[PDB]
């Protein structure tokens, strides 16, 4: 990068979160499903309140629907926002059983500064390591059927349209490339993660591609 | 009806929660509890974690 470098350089002694998801979902259409290219994606954050505490619950949710299948990805900090800045699908508009690829990424601090989670002895890292919850879930839209660094997440799926799920997820120091280690390097997997990491990076030969990128600043 | 392929190893915030639901065996291989939220988000802890069974007792 031009900036990312200069930034990580000018910001040696603190840590900003970057969260990254990659997920291949195996799909199975309803016999009454009609092929379609439509894609709807959306990001929505929110700042609800931990009554007991003086500390706000932050939450970012990404969502996307394509090929009869809708996905929802929900990251919930106690006292820390990790804003999703972007989501991307790769999907196949046919009746064919097929794959659906879902990227989701946080903001780059060097686009817009996230919190330095290291401030005050790593207060933030406490908050994440201990508190942060992640909730993925997958459904079938409106289609009708004939009747410790272990990242802490929940996957619920409607199995009618969902054949398979593979994903690699990470919540890591947004400059770990320019650092030996970091106190924020959380990771998660489910089925061939390292595979779907490889594969997502180029499904754009054989799918429609839609995506949403939030305004920078 | 939906089915959980994974579980939260932490325990969810008491204040934030709302509804509860329990799986359909024939469908979902793992029996588990699905927790909605004030946020309208359905986290799901695989029970045996008493933390869950208590929360559900708070629900009931
Ligand atoms: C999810 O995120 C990944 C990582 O950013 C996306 O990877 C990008 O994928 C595109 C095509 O799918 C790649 O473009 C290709 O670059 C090669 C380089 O040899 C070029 O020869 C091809 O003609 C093509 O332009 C791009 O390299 C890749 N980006 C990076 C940084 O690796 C992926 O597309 C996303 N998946 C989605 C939205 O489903
Ligand atoms: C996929 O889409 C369906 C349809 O929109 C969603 O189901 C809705 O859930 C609400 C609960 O808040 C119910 O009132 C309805 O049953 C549904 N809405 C309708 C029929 O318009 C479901 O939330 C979606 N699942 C995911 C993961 O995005």
């Amino acid at each position: 990068s031009e900036e990312k470098a200069n930034f990580c350089s000018t910001h040696n002694d603190e840590v900003y979160a970057r969260f990254r998801l990659q997920m291949r979902v195996g799909v199975r259409h309803s016999p009454l499903y009609t092929p379609s290219n439509m894609c709807m994606l959306d990001i929505e954050d929110s700042v609800e309140d931990i009554e007991e505490s003086t500390e706000k619950e932050y939450a970012s949710t990404a969502t996307g629907e394509a090929a009869g299948v809708n996905v929802s990805v929900a990251l919930v900090g106690e006292g820390v926002s990790i804003p999703f800045s972007y989501i991307g699908l790769g999907f196949n508009p046919s009746l064919e059983d097929s794959y659906l690829y879902v990227n989701v990424s946080s903001r780059a601090p060097w686009v817009k500064q996230t919190s330095d989670l290291s401030a005050n002895g790593g207060w933030g890292i406490k908050q994440v390591l201990e508190k942060e919850l992640l909730a993925i879930q997958i459904g079938c839209d409106n289609q009708k059927f004939p009747e410790p660094a272990d990242i802490d997440f929940s996957l619920l799926v409607d199995p009618r349209c969902v054949t398979s799920v593979d994903l690699h997820v990470e919540l890591r120091d947004a400059c770990i490339d320019y650092k030996q280690e970091s106190p924020l390097s959380l990771k998660g997997k489910y089925g061939d993660g390292e595979l779907v990491k490889k594969e997502i990076k180029d499904v754009g030969k054989n799918h429609n591609m839609c995506s949403l990128n939030l305004n920078p600043g | 009806t939906t089915c959980c392929y994974r579980f939260i190893n932490k325990k969810i915030p008491k204040q934030r929660l709302e509804s509860y639901r329990r799986t359909t065996s024939s469908h979902c291989p793992r029996e588990a509890v699905i927790f909605k939220t004030k946020l309208d988000k359905e986290i799901c802890a695989d029970p045996t974690q008493k933390w869950v069974q208590d929360f559900m007792k708070h629900l009931d």
